[PDB]
């Protein structure tokens, strides 16, 4: 059913963010040793590709989402779901934001203003999540989603002093 | 140094799969 489908679709876009992150940590090595510069846009091009898959997979999440929420009008499921789709933007929030910074060094000026675009578009749904999350918060007395709300939370803030670390 | 275990996608892996069991 859609709850496995929801983890389907999670497990698929963790795959693509694994796919980045490949891909941005080979090209940092490479970049640093001066590698030339087909074998740095080969791994521009895999970051590209695998973030253009991230992005269809969070358009199949968030329309299974909303299908799996309003069928059950339960509270703790969709802040369950929405803790997931936090996270699923999360990674494609990261995964823009190392594109980006591997696009920066090659100069390719339009792929940076494409992602600036996407990165944009990212946070305002993460806040708008953030908005709905911290209203069922209130309305659950799972204190384990609440724990779940706090990690994804730590993670961001991880991952936004893992990205400053990078550019 | 600037490995970060909240990066890695095996936690995300086990962070939805925790919050997916709960």
């Amino acid at each position: 059913g859609s709850m496995e489908k929801l983890a389907e679709i999670m497990q698929e876009i963790i795959e693509a963010y694994q796919e980045v992150k490949d891909a941005f940590f080979k090209f940092i090595k490479a970049v640093h040793e001066g590698a030339p510069e087909e074998e740095l846009k080969k791994y521009l091009e895999k970051m590209k590709e695998a973030l253009e898959k991230m992005k269809e997979l969070l358009e199949r999440l968030e329309k299974e989402a909303k299908k799996v929420i309003e069928e059950n009008k339960d509270k703790k499921l969709e802040l369950k779901v929405l803790l997931m789709l936090r996270l699923a933007y999360l990674l494609l929030k990261v995964s823009i934001e190392l594109t980006k910074i591997a696009a920066e060094k090659l100069g390719d000026k339009e792929l940076v203003e494409e992602l600036e675009k996407e990165s944009k578009e990212v946070e305002k749904k993460i806040k708008e999540l953030e908005e709905r999350i911290k209203k069922l918060l209130e309305e659950v007395d799972d204190e384990e989603l609440k724990e779940a709300y706090k990690e994804v939370e730590e993670m961001e803030k991880e991952a936004e002093k893992f990205l400053e670390k990078m550019r | 140094s600037d490995y970060s275990k909240y990066l890695d996608s095996r936690r995300a892996q086990d962070f939805v799969q925790w919050l997916m069991n709960t």
